[PDB]
């Protein structure tokens, strides 16, 4: 949403500075977001899962692949010294 | 023998798939149709 | 989303057909049309899923005085795309004024492709900049498309008219062209002619078939461009994100080509970002300072490599900053194209908005202001003196490149609160 | 750290490309540069590794009167080095005056070689003394190196103009280039012309092609002495530490080659000391004492065989002291070199201090100071003419090669706490 609202727009040149100064920031982060971790931990867990054999082990991988990508795109706690910061951008 | 014949029919791996792909090209078109609400507005968009 | 191409000019239509050839060998088609058994994809982003299981590009196909364009018609890849629409020089002002008379029927070719596709994302123009078949007629044609559709993107794939060349009308072509290019197109992706004439005499030793060479090499810059569109990935399956970091305001956006194999006829991410990095694995050839760039790569990319190629780069400090603000190299990754041929199997291009084509640009001003203070390589064109007899047009083409030039050099600057 | 090489005027452009091509066949690399499979090394002291993975030497390429430079560029060995820096005789005037009236744009040349590597460590001049096409340039350009670079070291590797010979000129030349290397430079590696020669004729019965195997000599020995820094020691990995121990003071930092085979075409260090021990198996041929001796060996070294020869040299006393303090020949040990050839096994060079050179070097000012005195050897010159008509400079450089020669002399005594 913050992506596509910063790209969508068509004082004088000037606010196409601003633009840049906001969409980098947010672009950047997005490509943390996805590939750093959505990703790599993703590439990871296809192989450990192919080699589960057991119905007890294939709970826990799973639990253990959501649990650490939850820690990383944190949610866990620490909401308001993280999570604050990226809602204001939003109204930004 | 049970987690062959869980790979071959109930794929697991398959549901797996459609799961990450339900968020992350596709849903982007999607809700930005909605830039420009309601509960049953989104069913009939969802279902286009 | 849809990718509507436009070739117009010899020149043009020979990228264009060597670039349909590449995506109709990339995809599986045949040269009818017939689809393959190969075959994480798209083709609907050039091609239409047309009506006799051909998917048919939805190409413009233009003709002025036609000769290589001949050649293109008794072709089997003419039975890949052909909506009949061909509908009929060595100037500006002839090709400009020829577009001019008959705008309507070709704006109605134009207005039939538009309701072909169900959406549309931007027009791609094959285009030769001073080619004298694409010249004047181009630059009039973007008019025609940037005034009647302000909603969509317009794309200018443009060479620089450099080939160690007599024409001598060439400068005042080139810089009316880049007059509208600068007023009248959303972003222009540029190469030089001699740049790539001088990577092809060294990767081999031809000398006379340059211009074929050169074909394939834009032709596999612009599959390479667009595969992040053809393939479905997570960020630029649209124009306008991949013409959105490049470019931080309305008059810089001009495009520098780089990909990091200069061959196709083992590697790591890292080896090929330092390869990327240096001005001579760059096919276009005081302080000169990048303002964005941005590589896609494509193969079998261990995403750790990315993560510690993007740490050296930093401290290696090898790419040339922006000084107000963060605007840098960008990593993104694109998927493996099936039937491509293996070598290079980590390839990676790169497009970027430098300032070094400033120096270009005020090289083709200079022999613009040799030329026009001299006062005898006008030639007395016909349909030069009956455009404008009084030739204000090079004035204000003249000054809009000039000012050009200025916010060049401005946002050149620690200070982009100073402009041009 | 890194070493950027200056070759320049046919004999040290000779000089470097035998040097450059001996460090090609020595490390794993081909004449392109394309890497080998066997190769605790370094390949970052004389290379970049540069950007078409050939490992590209930082070497300026300069000429005046290409002759047998012409021959370096149709060569192999120009895929391996060429930065494309190559930029345009037989007096030290001429050749001092033609540097002077270009010195920024070559200037510009030592500047972006400088800011090609990423650290410096010195600059190493492949020079030859009297030599007419590097003479009077050379000078030149060692003062603009180290006027321009004080944190810098310079190393000039120079030959003594005596090979048996018409020009007459030549003590005014050498005279006046060893008033700049005395001046200009921090460290100088002087070679006699005359003793390589008499070597040559020995080992070999060869009379006319002396040069060329003098060339290989010289290769050998600068390949020989930075043996130590391309590959990691525990000292003298940089210049700087072999270069501190044998000068004592900046009046007296010319150093006398030896190494311990004249031969490549069992052993053991204990015979190796005391070969090298003496003054015919020197390669640079009253009380006369060594300052400080350098060996630095390379082999198949048993650690205890370096305790028991240096044991043996101490109580033997085979090498000459130095009265005014400890000094003394110091034992180093290297790698033996990946692809050289397999003779002498155990082999050891040495850079040594003597005083024994104030007498070659009185001999040329007794050349100079009889010409001089006889006034009809200047040849009238127009270019000496025209530099100083009042011919000043030979008389500033006659006091302080007399000053050198009476620090020399001083240096001898027992007390260095009187000068000169």
């Amino acid at each position: 949403w913050a992506k596509y609202s910063l790209d969508v727009l068509l004082q004088i040149h000037r606010m196409f500075l601003l633009r840049v100064k906001l969409m980098h920031f947010v672009n950047s982060l997005h490509n943390y977001i996805m590939t750093r971790i959505l990703h790599s931990t993703g590439l990871e867990f296809q192989h450990q899962v192919e080699e589960a054999k057991d119905l007890d082990q294939l709970i826990k991988i799973h639990y253990r692949y959501l649990s650490t990508i939850h820690d990383r795109c944190l949610l866990r706690e620490k909401v308001s010294f993280v999570k604050e910061a990226i809602m204001k951008v939003l109204n930004l | 023998n049970l987690m062959q014949t869980l790979k071959k029919d109930y794929r697991l791996v398959e549901y797996l798939q459609a799961m990450r792909n339900f968020f992350l090209d596709t849903m982007y078109d999607f809700y930005t149709s909605i830039f420009d609400q309601n509960v049953s507005f989104l069913n009939v968009q969802l279902q286009e | 989303r849809e990718i509507i191409t436009l070739q117009l000019g010899q020149c043009g239509n020979q990228i264009g057909f060597e670039f349909w050839k590449q995506l109709c060998a990339e995809h599986g088609i045949s040269p009818e049309g017939i689809v393959e058994e190969f075959a994480t994809d798209r083709k609907d982003v050039f091609f239409y899923q047309a009506d006799d299981e051909h998917y048919i590009p939805r190409a413009v196909l233009l003709d002025l005085e036609p000769r290589v364009i001949h050649s293109i018609l008794n072709s089997p890849y003419a039975k890949l795309y052909n909506p009949e629409n061909i509908y009929l020089g060595n100037n500006w002002a002839s090709g400009f004024s020829q577009g001019e008379k008959i705008h309507e029927d070709i704006f109605d070719i134009i207005d039939r492709e538009a309701d072909g596709s169900d959406s549309l994302e931007g027009f791609v123009l094959c285009h030769s900049i001073a080619g004298g078949t694409g010249s004047g007629l181009g630059s009039y044609l973007l008019e025609r498309l940037n005034d009647r559709y302000p909603k969509k993107l317009v794309q200018t794939y443009s060479v620089f008219p450099n080939q160690d060349e007599d024409v001598v009308v060439q400068p005042y072509n080139s810089l009316l062209t880049l007059k509208r290019l600068t007023q009248n197109a959303d972003c222009v992706v540029v190469l030089d002619n001699t740049a790539l004439n001088r990577i092809a005499t060294d990767r081999l030793h031809i000398q006379n078939p340059s211009f074929s060479q050169i074909n394939q090499l834009v032709s596999t810059i612009m599959s390479a461009s667009t595969t992040t569109l053809r393939y479905p990935g997570y960020m630029n399956n649209d124009l306008i994100g991949l013409i959105a970091s490049l470019i931080p305001t309305p008059r810089l956006h001009f495009l520098m080509t780089g990909y990091t194999p200069l061959t196709t006829d083992k590697t790591t991410v890292l080896d090929v970002m330092r390869r990327l990095l240096q001005p001579k694995n760059v096919m276009v050839s005081t302080n000169h300072c990048y303002i964005a760039i941005l590589n896609i790569i494509q193969g079998e990319v261990d995403p750790t490599q990315v993560h510690k190629s993007l740490q050296r780069i930093r401290e290696r400090k090898l790419a040339n900053f922006i000084p107000w603000g963060p605007a840098s190299i960008q990593v993104a990754l694109s998927r493996k194209s099936p039937y491509l041929p293996s070598a290079h199997r980590v390839s990676g291009l790169m497009m970027a908005n430098h300032t070094s084509i400033s120096s270009l640009f005020e090289r083709t001003c200079r022999q613009y202001d040799k030329l026009r203070k001299r006062e005898a390589f006008l030639e007395q064109f016909r349909k030069e003196d009956m455009f404008k007899d009084n030739f204000d047009e090079m004035d204000t083409s003249r000054e809009i490149v000039q000012q050009l030039i200025d916010e060049y050099h401005a946002a050149t600057r620690p200070d982009y609160i100073s402009w041009g």
